[PDB]
């Protein structure tokens, strides 16, 4: 859905390692099976492919996504050729609901989904207050109209992005009090109390999922989640906003994405402590982890993580009540800091406010 | 019913002046006033040949060898000239001329400037004349060139030299059947065949309306439809004009929604409830809902365009066999609404070779199909696409439609510029006849390799009509192997020769040939009888096709009479008994067997043909034959190897109780009698009949809800004493003479 990027862009990636995944300009939508729409993409395609085939960075190309497929013309032939004729370094995919029930995040359809590589993953959080004062009227910086809570002003709706002004309730809004509804009960009334629920889903959510899958590798085998920064002030499913704002999800991926990292990931009758190592060298180091409500120390003893694999540290025993286990690892004389939230929602939201400040490793 | 603000007619007298084509064709008006040729009275529609036969410029074709005398104008030019009065547009407004049909080749000029080149007949044409239109009187000139000789500006390959399709209708986009076939004369014509008009639409109007049924759930009365409107729709508009949905059924509304228009296209999902399913014959009701969609102004309330239709809630899905013959064509079957239904209709020949003079037959033509009980037809490649009013038609009395693209039996070419012009066909009639509940399957005829079949044609219905499927491949005694072992499960029944009513031979045959037999030997035919079976070229020859008319006589009654009421009776009653035989053979052989698409129901000229009823509603004897063996519970008897079988077949989801009496019409003696359940949508055997003696007939009577139902069975061997068939079918009383 968006343009191509720049050279300027791929620079950057070729400078700090990231490589890229190009989707040709094509949206959730069937295309055309005739010559003319035909024409303009080859003449697009190889625009594109010439000039950006010289970048390391750049590894893939993508086409992009009742009645009965693999007969689209300009998936399975256009673009093919071009990459045939231009560029028979990199592979092209032909194509590419992978949110599903947008609800708990520990669903059985995300719990035991048999992909592999998943390219899209994402929940709603509400950004921070600065940019809720800046993008909305004075009048309607609260989001409760008339002040029911559940029911959201226009401005709020126009922000969920409406493409059209259409006055309808609700729609895409309602997940961010439905994800709260599932994990804190109720949703506060205070805007402040409601922007900290939002974002504590958000950052639950999104931990939890790249850690289930590097606490399964070798099967698992990528996780390209949903957008990292907005491109507009809108109340959205992303971690920064379009301001700069970066939200709480973005500080707990922070500690799931190191190079090296330890994790648990929920098991039959008890946890699991993992290692996870995305680098070519082996490293050695020590891990603790104790309960942050009572103090009681679980585990604590040295690991191995050899490269490019997931180590099992241990098993870790079912606490009976809710709380949080931090984790705490050293590594070559450096102590990188995690966290785990176990127990079944609802949770009360004040009192997962006072572990989080246990832990002391995220603000706010 | 789509509403234009002025649809104003332009058919009636025109002036057609026709003139021999010279080495370059005339295309230009200069060079049509100038040629030197002839000028008579035209109508539109109408084809050149009507008009010529008016003020006696030639003879009766459908009488006799005149068919041959309209050769010459083959090479002939035909200029059609008309004059206009121009309706008042204002601004923003849109005049468009409109074609239903132009045979073939052809330049259309609006007051001396050019708006169009024609080059298909079978699809329509349209051109937007807004800005070459003066006020007051306009003229209307179409300059139509020589079919015949476009054919010699292409290249043929190997493959498309020597088929049953002639070698000039390959480069073009016509009727393949026009140029000669062996059911239909050759006659090229010419002409505007179809409704000419002018139209001013807004510049808000409704582009296409498609309507598609997505669900459907018999029971509870439930469906889901879906509405893909594309509109024209100015920028300043936008959000200013609303569309107005509406679903109703005689009167009573069961649908309305309204949605604001702020894109060109959009669409609209329905979930109904109260609402019938669209079922073929047999299978239920043809329940027809009328669908409305306008756009109006949400402030003035001003109505800019309302298209109107009926549409039927029914899905359709083709199961393909993978057990028996993976991949062999007719091994499928056809399931509507999830029932898996059992097909028995005709196959739709041309149904006049002056196609002009096919809309005044559609209404008598599909009511033969209604007494005929058939669930299906096939319009076959070889005729024209027919118009809304024939779907129309079998929407209303729930006959399926089976529509193959106008290709012809040969391979076609592969190259860039034919496929251009098939597609735009293509897409043109599928846009045209996607809402039709009736339709339900498109086919290419036609290794697969081939372009057409299996690219071109596949790709249109790919974009335009995904909710139907698509079949890139279709195609002596009559007891022989080669009938009752044939591995298609649905099959394409060939058809048998019979000698039309004695009424049409006296009419299209002149007086001294009415006679088959010249110089009085009998198995010799005259010339005029030999140009009567379809003899495309006029090559003098002895036997060929008629010869199948003797060769059936003789080997089921012995010895063809030499009478001709004799012959007459004997014709009709070897196609009868065929016919028959071939229906009670596959509706007997289910579940195995799906359907029979039998060859053919109507001819479209005065000639001696396969079918069971002629060119002027002559009835023949094997139409009421086939109408006892066509019912939605039919008793009927096979054969066995160790004796017979009676059974019955139901083609209904309804179970249904009766008795059956099955005796010797000859003797008297009873065989058979007893209660019988059929069970619905499937066949059932009752009992076996032990073998009679020598030869006969068996007279099956069956009562089913206090109604007396009748057929009968033919045992014994070939030849019978045709007096004594004559005598069977007097006793049994069903049929007469």
């Amino acid at each position: 859905g968006n343009v191509y990027e720049d050279t300027h862009f791929f620079e950057l990636c070729d400078k700090y390692g990231i490589m890229v995944w190009q989707d040709f300009a094509m949206g959730c939508g069937n295309y055309s099976q005739r010559d003319n729409f035909a024409a303009a993409l080859e003449k697009e395609a190889i625009s594109v492919v010439v000039k950006l085939r010289n970048h390391p960075s750049l590894i893939l190309w993508s086409g992009n996504n009742f009645k009965a497929p693999n007969n689209d013309r300009v998936s399975r032939q256009v673009l093919s050729r071009v990459i045939y004729e231009f560029d028979p370094t990199r592979p092209y995919l032909p194509s590419s609901h992978l949110w599903g029930p947008r609800g708990y995040y520990k669903d059985p359809f995300y719990t035991e989904n048999p992909s592999q590589f998943v390219s899209q993953i994402g929940y709603h959080g509400c950004p921070n207050r600065e940019t809720l004062e800046r993008m909305f009227s004075p009048d309607s910086v609260n989001p409760w109209q008339n002040g029911v809570v559940g029911m959201w002003n226009d401005e709020w709706q126009t922000k969920a992005n409406r493409i059209y002004d259409d006055k309808f309730q609700g729609g895409r809004n309602d997940l961010m009090t439905n994800q709260v509804r599932i994990i804190f009960g109720e949703v506060p009334a205070d805007l402040d109390d409601f922007i900290f629920a939002s974002q504590s889903v958000q950052a639950e959510a999104m931990k939890f999922f790249v850690e289930l899958w590097r606490g399964r590798r070798p099967y698992r085998t990528g996780i390209i989640w949903w957008n990292i920064r907005d491109g507009w002030p809108l109340l959205s499913d992303a971690i920064s906003d379009y301001w700069g704002g970066k939200k709480q999800a973005f500080y707990y991926m922070q500690n799931v994405h190191h190079d090296v990292c330890c994790l648990i990931n929920p098991a039959a009758n008890g946890y699991m402590l993992k290692v996870d190592n995305n680098t070519l060298k082996d490293f050695e180091g020590v891990v603790e982890v104790k309960d942050v409500a009572s103090g009681k120390q679980v585990f604590k003893g040295k690991f191995v993580s050899k490269a490019n694999q997931m180590s099992e540290i241990a098993t870790l025993p079912m606490q009976k009540g809710q709380g949080m286990l931090v984790i705490s690892y050293r590594i070559e004389g450096n102590e990188y800091f995690n966290h785990y939230l176990y127990g079944e929602p609802p949770y009360k939201l004040d009192q997962y406010r006072k572990w989080v400040k246990k832990c002391g490793i995220y603000e706010l | 019913s789509h509403m234009f603000v002025s649809e104003q007619s332009l058919n009636g007298r025109w002036t057609l002046k026709f003139f021999p084509q010279p080495a370059v064709p005339v295309m230009t008006i200069e060079g049509a006033e100038a040629a030197n040729g002839i000028v008579v009275d035209a109508v539109v529609p109408g084809n050149v040949e009507i008009d010529m036969e008016a003020a006696g410029l030639v003879e009766d074709p459908m009488v006799g060898n005149n068919i041959y005398k309209l050769r010459p104008y083959e090479g002939y030019q035909w200029y059609y000239s008309r004059t206009f009065a121009a309706p008042v547009v204002t601004e923003g407004q849109r005049l468009v001329l409109h074609f239903g049909g132009i045979d073939t080749f052809a330049e259309v000029y609006v007051n001396g400037i050019k708006v169009g080149s024609a080059d298909n007949m079978l699809i329509e044409h349209d051109y937007d004349i807004t800005s070459v239109v003066k006020e007051g009187e306009n003229r209307l000139d179409v300059i139509i060139r020589s079919s015949v000789m476009e054919a010699q500006n292409h290249f043929l390959g190997t493959l498309s030299i020597g088929n049953f399709s002639n070698e000039e209708s390959a480069p073009v986009r016509r009727a393949p059947s026009t140029y000669g076939w062996d059911i239909m004369p050759r006659l090229v014509s010419a002409g505007l065949w179809r409704d000419v008009t002018l139209r001013v639409e807004n510049p808000v109007t409704i582009v296409d309306a498609n309507w598609v049924t997505l669900s459907v759930n018999p029971k509870a009365r439930e469906a889901s439809e879906s509405l893909y409107l594309q509109t024209r729709l100015p920028f300043e508009m936008h959000d200013k004009v609303k569309a107005v949905i509406t679903i109703s059924r005689d009167g009573r509304q069961i649908l309305r929604k309204e949605a604001l228009m702020r894109k060109f296209a959009n669409l609209f999902t329905l979930n109904l409830s109260g609402v019938d399913a669209w079922w073929p014959r047999g299978y239920g009701e043809p329940a027809l809902y009328t669908a409305e969609v306008s756009l109006v102004d949400v402030t003035s309330g001003k109505i800019y365009d309302t298209k109107t239709s009926k549409i039927g809630f029914r899905t359709v899905k083709l199961e393909l066999d993978e057990v028996n013959l993976p991949g062999q064509p007719g091994q499928f079957q056809f399931i509507i609404n999830g029932e898996p239904v059992f097909a028995k209709g005709t196959n739709w020949v041309p149904l006049d070779a002056l196609h002009s003079r096919d809309a005044s037959h559609v209404e008598e033509a599909v009511q033969l199909m209604v007494e005929m009980n058939c669930n299906i037809v096939r319009c076959w490649g070889g005729n024209v696409y027919e118009d809304t009013h024939f779907f129309e038609l079998c929407d209303k009395y729930g006959i399926m439609v089976w529509q193959d693209f106008a290709m012809g039996c040969g391979n076609y070419s592969q190259r860039d510029n034919f496929a251009a012009a098939l597609e735009k066909e293509a897409i043109s009639v599928v846009v045209k006849l996607r809402n039709h509940p009736s339709l339900i399957l498109w086919s290419g005829n036609n290794p697969n390799n081939d372009r057409v079949s299996r690219q071109v044609l596949s790709r249109v219905i790919y974009e335009f009509d995904p909710t139907r499927p698509y079949l890139p491949s279709s195609p002596g005694y009559y007891k022989d192997p080669f009938y009752t072992e044939n591995p298609s499960q649905f099959v394409s029944q060939i058809g048998y020769h019979g000698c039309p009513n004695r009424e049409t031979l006296e009419r299209m045959f002149s007086p001294d040939s009415v006679n088959p037999w010249q110089n009085g030997v009998v198995g010799m035919w005259n010339d005029e009888w030999q140009t009567k079976a379809n003899r495309i070229y006029d090559d003098k020859f002895q036997g060929g096709r008629n010869d199948l008319m003797t060769n059936q006589v003789r080997i089921i009654f012995g010895e063809v009479p030499a009478d001709l009421d004799d012959f007459i009776f004997a014709s009709q009653s070897v196609q009868a008994e065929a016919m028959k035989f071939f229906v009670e053979l596959w509706r007997g052989r289910r579940p195995y067997r799906t359907g029979i698409i039998w060859w053919n129901i109507r001819d479209g000229w005065p000639l001696l043909s396969d079918a069971i009823s002629d060119y002027w509603g002559g009835k023949k004897q094997a139409f009421y034959y086939m109408q006892n063996v066509h019912h939605d519970v039919c008793c009927l008897i096979n054969p066995a190897a160790n004796g017979y079988m009676l059974k019955v077949d139901n083609n209904t989801l309804k179970d249904f109780e009766g008795v059956v009496e099955v005796k010797d019409v000859a003797s008297g003696k009873q065989v058979f009698k007893g209660k019988f359940v059929s069970k619905a949508n499937q066949m059932s055997e009752i009992a076996t009949l032990p073998m009679q003696k020598g030869q006969g007939m068996l007279v099956i009577s069956y009562r089913i809800e206090g109604n007396e139902y009748f057929n009968h069975y033919l045992y014994g061997e070939p030849p019978y004493k045709l007096d004594q068939y004559r005598k069977w079918v007097k006793k049994c009383g069903i049929y007469e003479l």
